[PDB]
């Protein structure tokens, strides 16, 4: 009794920002490079209803 | 400090704080005053002071 439907998609808005390390800083800028979530990406959508 | 990090850093790229691994306290490191030394003289011929 499961009805199957086509997969749906939506957009991300500046998500996936996490403290890349365990070091304190303050009031200052910093450039980092790591495995992130690029902005305005297209994510896959799932319901349970 | 947030409860998950153990240091504090500066632009100078050296530590300036530290969480003491016993008391959970936060200590600031201030370097000693090196300064500079200059000397004033009125000449050898006139005097030695
Ligand atoms: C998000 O990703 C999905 C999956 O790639 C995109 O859906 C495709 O869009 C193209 C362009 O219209 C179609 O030719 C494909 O048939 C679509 N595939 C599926 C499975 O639907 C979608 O366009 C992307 N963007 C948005 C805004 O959803
Ligand atoms: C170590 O033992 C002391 C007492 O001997 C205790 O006060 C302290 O909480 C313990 N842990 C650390 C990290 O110092």
């Amino acid at each position: 009794t499961r009805t199957q439907l086509p997969p749906a998609y939506t957009n991300s808005f500046t998500r996936g920002v996490y403290y890349p390390d365990k070091v304190f800083r303050s009031s200052v800028l910093h450039s980092t490079q790591d495995l992130f979530l690029p902005f305005f990406s297209n994510v896959t959508w799932f319901h349970a209803i | 400090f947030l409860p998950f990090q153990q240091f504090g850093r500066d632009i100078a790229d050296t530590t300036d704080a530290v969480r003491d691994p016993q008391t959970l306290e936060i200590l600031d490191i201030t370097p000693c005053s090196f300064g500079g030394v200059s000397v004033i003289t009125p000449g050898t011929n006139t005097s030695n002071q």
